[PDB]
């Protein structure tokens, strides 16, 4: 009594009823580094212009 | 002459005071300017000088046709 499957029947995808529990750090890797800090506040100008020789602005 | 053409010795001195202030500023801007230079591209901690990497979105996190990766 077992039937053989069509064509296809085989290749889907399933689940399985399992009880391990799900590799929390499956690469084996390590802490990442600490990003750079990011750009925060309003944009205020530049003071006394360029600042570039004599140049006033 | 005095009244009519001549800048006032009040006038002349504070206008000597802003200008030895905004650049006195400038100065010490551009001392910082140099010093902050120096420290970002010996540490490389901060926003100038951000070389770039490769980028994250490129990786495939799908499964692949081989367990070992």
């Amino acid at each position: 009594g077992w039937v053989r499957p069509d064509l296809g029947e085989l290749s889907k995808v399933t689940k399985v009823k399992t009880d391990r529990p799900l590799p929390e750090n499956p690469y084996h890797s390590r802490a990442r580094p600490e990003p750079n800090p990011e750009v925060e506040g309003d944009l205020k100008p530049a003071r006394h212009g360029s600042r570039l020789f004599f140049w006033t602005m | 002459i005095a009244r009519t053409f001549f800048d006032a010795p009040e006038k002349n001195y504070e206008r000597t005071m802003a200008i030895l202030q905004i650049e006195s500023e400038k100065a010490e801007l551009r001392l910082k300017e140099l010093e902050v230079r120096r420290l970002m591209r010996a540490k490389g901690d901060g926003p100038w000088f951000q070389y770039p990497t490769i980028d994250k979105a490129l990786i495939d996190h799908s499964p692949k046709a081989t367990p070992d990766n």
